[PDB]
Order: C-alpha cells, then sequence, then structure tokens
C-alpha cells in the first residue's frame, strides 16, 4: 500500500483520487492520501474552492517513484513532485501516519470499479500521449487541446492522441471508397490495430484514458477521442469476437461510473444511437445497451 | 457553406464550378410479376454535371449493366455518381478542374467528398435551392441518347445552345431553370408551348428552338403563366 503525502493544503480545494473525492479547508491540517492500492495507475486531481474553472491533476504509478504534492504560491496550484531520497520520504510519511493526518484510500472488499476503468491503461503509454519526459507522472487539465485539434496551438501542452479521421486517405483505400467508408474494418484492423496500436490492449488503453480525462477534467478533445474510438469499432463489420466482448465490458463500467448530471455534455447522442441501434455491432453490446437504456433512455 | 438565394451570383463569377445532379442515375419501372408480386426493372440513367457559367454539360450515361448483381442500388447510385465525377475531374487538365462542386442533394456530400480526398482544395458544397435538373430527361435529345445507349458513354453538350452570344450567363441560367421548372411541373404543356409554331426549328447542333430575342420573351412569359397556373390547379387558389 502506497502514499502520496502533501507538504500542506494552504488553499481550499476539492481533491479527487481515482473515482473518490473530499473537501479540504484553507489551512486544514491535511498531509495526504494513504492506503493507495499498488498495481494500478492513479489520478489525483484538484478543483479550487475559489475557481471551479480549471480542474487539473496528475496520472501516476506508485511503482515508478515516491511522489508528493506541494502547493506552489507563485503558479497557484498543487504540484506533483518526486522525492529521490527514499529514506527521507519513508521518514516523512511515517511521521504523518503516526500523527494520523492522512485520509485513507477506501479499502472496499467488493468493488472492482477502478480496475475495470483502468484495465489496459499503462503509465508508459500515458507518457507518450502527454509528453513531459523529465517527470514520471503526467499533468492534465480542462483546457489542454489534442494534436488533431491543433490541426483544425502550443504543441508542448497537447494531448497526442492517435488521430482518427473517417474521411481521410489513411482511412479509405483507393478503389474501395464506398466499401471502406461504410465498413471500416480495413481502417480498424489493418491501419490502426496492426499498424499503429499493434494489439487490442493498447487500443482499449487509449480509449479508457481518453474517457477518464473527459470525465475527470471535462477535457473536450478527450471526449471526442473516446467517442471516435468507439465509433470505429462499432462501424466495422469484422471485429475479433474477444474485442467486442471486452468493449461491452469496458463501456458498461464507463457508463455506470459517469456522473448522472454530466451525461448531457459527455455522451454524444449520434454516436451512441448509431453504435447501439444502427451499426454492424448493434447486437453485440448487451451489457452496454441494457445499462444505457435503463439509466439514460432520454438520450435514446 | 451552402448555396442559397443570397450567394446566387457566385455561380457566374470566374471561379470554375460544377453542379452535379444525381436524380436520374438510378431509374426503374415498377411492374407486377406473374406470381403477383412487384419487381423493378432498371433503365439507363445519367449524371447531370453542368458548368453554370459556360453551359457545358458532361452527360455521363449510366448503362443498366452497371447494376447487375449489385444490392442496395439507391445507395450505390450515389457512390457511382461520385466515382464518375471524380474520374471526370481527373481527366480534366488542371487549369480546367473545378474549384467547387455543388451537389443538388445532400445525400451526395459524403460520397463525393470521400472520392475527392485527393483534391483537398476542391470545395464540395450543398445548396438550399430546389433546382429542377431532374427534368433534364424531358429534353428530347438528352432523353434520346440515354435510352439508345448500349454501353457506358460520356456525351458532351452545351445546355445553352448559342444563347451566350446574345445574353449573360446569369440570364442564361435563369432561362434554363425556368424551362426546366416548367417541364417538371407539367411536361405536356411545357412541350406544347415550346413547339407550337412549326417555323421555329431546333438546330441539329442545339437542344432548344432557335427563338429570336422577342420570341424568347413571349416564351418565358408562357412558362411563367404555366408555372403559376399549375400551382393553382394544385393548391386550388
Ligand atoms: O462507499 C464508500 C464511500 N466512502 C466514503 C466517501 N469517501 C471519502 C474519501 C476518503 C478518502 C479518499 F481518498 C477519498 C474519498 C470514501 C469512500
Amino acid at each position: 500500500m502506497n502514499t502520496v503525502p502533501f507538504t500542506s493544503a494552504p488553499i481550499e480545494v476539492t481533491i479527487g483520487i481515482d473515482q473518490y473525492s473530499f473537501n479540504v479547508k484553507e489551512n486544514q491540517p491535511f498531509h495526504g492520501i494513504k492506503d493507495i492500492p499498488i498495481g494500478h495507475v492513479h489520478v489525483i486531481h484538484f478543483q479550487h474552492a475559489d475557481n471551479s474553472s480549471m480542474r487539473y491533476g496528475y496520472w501516476f504509478d506508485c511503482r515508478m517513484g515516491n511522489f508528493y504534492i506541494q502547493y506552489d504560491p507563485k503558479d497557484g496550484l498543487y504540484k506533483m513532485m518526486e522525492e529521490r531520497d527514499g529514506a527521507k520520504f519513508e521518514n516523512i510519511v511515517h511521521n504523518f501516519k503516526e500523527r494520523q493526518m492522512m485520509v485513507s484510500y477506501p479499502k472496499i472488499d467488493e468493488d472492482d470499479t477502478w480496475y475495470n476503468l483502468t484495465e489496459f491503461v499503462q503509465m508508459d503509454k500515458i507518457r507518450k500521449i502527454v509528453r513531459k519526459d523529465e517527470n514520471q507522472f503526467s499533468y492534465v487539465d480542462s483546457s489542454m487541446t489534442t494534436v488533431q485539434e491543433n490541426e483544425l496551438s502550443d504543441p508542448a501542452h497537447s494531448l497526442n492522441y492517435t488521430v482518427i479521421n473517417f474521411k481521410s486517405r489513411e482511412a479509405i483505400r483507393p478503389g474501395h471508397e464506398m466499401e471502406d467508408f461504410l465498413d471500416k474494418s480495413y481502417y480498424l484492423n489493418t491501419v490502426m490495430l496492426q499498424g499503429i496500436f499493434k494489439n487490442s490492449s493498447n487500443y482499449f488503453g487509449e480509449l479508457q484514458f481518453a474517457f477518464l480525462n473527459a470525465m475527470f477534467f471535462g477535457n473536450y478533445g478527450s471526449s471526442l477521442q473516446w467517442h471516435a474510438m468507439i465509433e470505429l469499432i462499432c462501424s466495422s463489420a469484422t471485429v475479433p469476437k474477444h474485442m467486442l466482448d471486452k468493449l461491452d465490458e469496458i463501456l458498461y463500467y464507463q457508463i455506470k461510473t459517469l456522473p448522472e448530471q454530466y451525461s448531457d455534455i459527455l455522451l454524444n447522442e449520434r454516436v451512441w444511437n448509431i453504435c447501439l441501434y444502427s451499426s454492424f455491432q448493434k447486437n453485440s453490446l448487451h451489457n452496454t445497451e441494457k445499462i444505457m437504456e435503463n439509466k439514460y433512455p432520454e438520450l435514446l | 457553406g451552402a448555396m442559397n438565394s443570397s450567394n446566387y451570383a457566385e455561380l457566374f463569377n470566374n471561379d470554375i464550378k460544377l453542379f452535379v445532379d444525381d436524380t436520374n442515375v438510378y431509374r426503374v419501372t415498377v411492374h407486377k410479376t406473374f406470381e403477383g408480386n412487384v419487381a423493378t426493372k432498371a433503365i439507363n440513367g445519367c449524371i447531370f454535371t453542368l458548368n453554370p457559367k459556360t453551359g457545358h454539360l458532361f452527360l455521363k450515361i449510366i448503362h443498366t449493366s452497371v447494376w447487375a448483381g449489385q444490392k442496395r442500388l439507391s445507395q450505390l447510385a450515389k457512390w457511382k455518381t461520385a466515382e464518375e465525377v471524380s474520374a471526370l475531374v481527373r481527366s480534366l487538365p488542371k487549369e480546367e478542374q473545378p474549384k467547387q462542386i455543388i451537389v443538388t442533394r445532400k445525400a451526395m456530400l459524403d460520397p463525393l467528398e470521400v472520392h475527392m480526398l485527393d483534391f483537398p482544395n476542391i470545395a464540395i458544397r450543398p445548396t438550399e435551392l430546389r433546382l429542377p435538373f431532374s427534368a433534364a430527361m424531358s429534353i428530347d435529345k438528352l432523353s434520346d441518347v440515354v435510352m439508345k445507349a448500349t454501353e457506358p458513354q460520356m456525351v458532351l453538350f452545351n445546355i445553352y445552345d448559342d444563347w451566350l452570344d446574345r445574353i449573360s450567363s446569369y440570364t442564361a441560367f435563369s432561362r434554363l431553370t425556368l424551362l426546366l421548372r416548367a417541364l417538371k411541373t407539367n411536361e405536356e404543356s411545357a412541350k406544347m408551348i415550346l413547339l407550337s409554331d412549326p417555323t421555329i426549328t431546333i438546330k441539329s447542333y442545339h437542344l432548344w428552338p432557335s427563338f429570336t430575342d422577342e420570341q424568347w420573351i413571349t416564351i418565358e412569359s408562357q412558362m411563367r403563366d404555366l408555372i403559376l397556373t399549375e400551382y393553382g390547379r394544385k393548391y386550388n387558389v
């Protein structure tokens, strides 16, 4: 079990860790989060009590170092940092535990929610999408644009998702215009899966990360990417049976975890009605369709 | 964006552009089979691609053989149209390729755009006008070459005959759409109107009769009256 200690909490803030969140008051004696489950990527994220504008946060893996949070009063945000002196770090963490100034990441005997949300998400891949290689954790926020968005402006602070474009030469083979555009199997299976991602797990990992960025930060371009990766599968007549089954599982938990009040901005009516009711794979997402119809029948 | 009554004069500027109309590409007769069920039988069609400034018409004849063994023919028709427009463009010398293509039905945007990915600087646009180009098969000589065709065939026409010698392309386009609107709403009356006076002939190299300036004005009035009329005969007004 791992720890992310905080030097302090000088400003009032809502802190979130994976799918859980609490409030910390301006200068309340708070020194971090404890009992964090090793073996999965995590997200600690922040919404300031004064400025709900700019949700931000840090993807990280406790196996890849000892990380702590410290408020920076020049830049005005909680910054994630790495302590290389591990002795100093164990020493500090032990003292805050003894003084009991750390909240406990909920140990929950029945819940696999987070594992199901992050099954294929891996820190090494995250850091290809969010390029900032001197750090081992990755910063994200509400406002960061994607690489495809900057094509339609600062490249350093961008989300370098895989570019998907249904009306592109990449997507459409000469001579198969009608075929490749109505049945995108070629683009999914050979261009993307064999070409760029190499396997279904890298594909799903990017889909999962995109959804979580959208959900946790309201990052519009991540939402666009999530929905695009869904649409390509759902618009391919030939998909490995095992990808379809895992996709149905992935999406099911995404839909289950979504905040009920946010469903109107984060769910694209067209893509979902297409995927669930028109596409080749309309009959293939049984768990996803059951939950969608019982929770958001309005959108359909 | 879209083409409508407000940006109407753009059609007559010096930027090359083409209208594409795909309404007559897939044509059928519906009939009863011996067993009493209904069957379609397809007949030759055509793609109507027109330069509204020059009057040049690239009439691509869609021979029925291209549907043999295909399914979902209404949808293929739109993809076949785009494939043929793209081939036409690629056949034209660069300085003759269009800078915009205007599709008269929105269902053609996606098929053409996909086929034209190699031409990112050619803008594919829709229009909000209700242009009567589907009545192009009411022009006898266009109907004649489509129905006679025995293979795929491109045939080239000037849909304005020699009008441009005496009027502008704006006026020329207005006459054509009035004529095509009239033929669409009541073909027999439209055709009667055009051919009453036997002394006015259609030249072998032309599609319409060789009216004088004065005779066109009378003609155009008769087509307006017709079009107002049939509108009454239809709505009771
Ligand atoms: O059903 C269990 C609900 N509990 C209570 C609400 N939560 C408070 C909390 C504590 C520590 C954190 F790291 C984040 C949130 C914990 C889950």
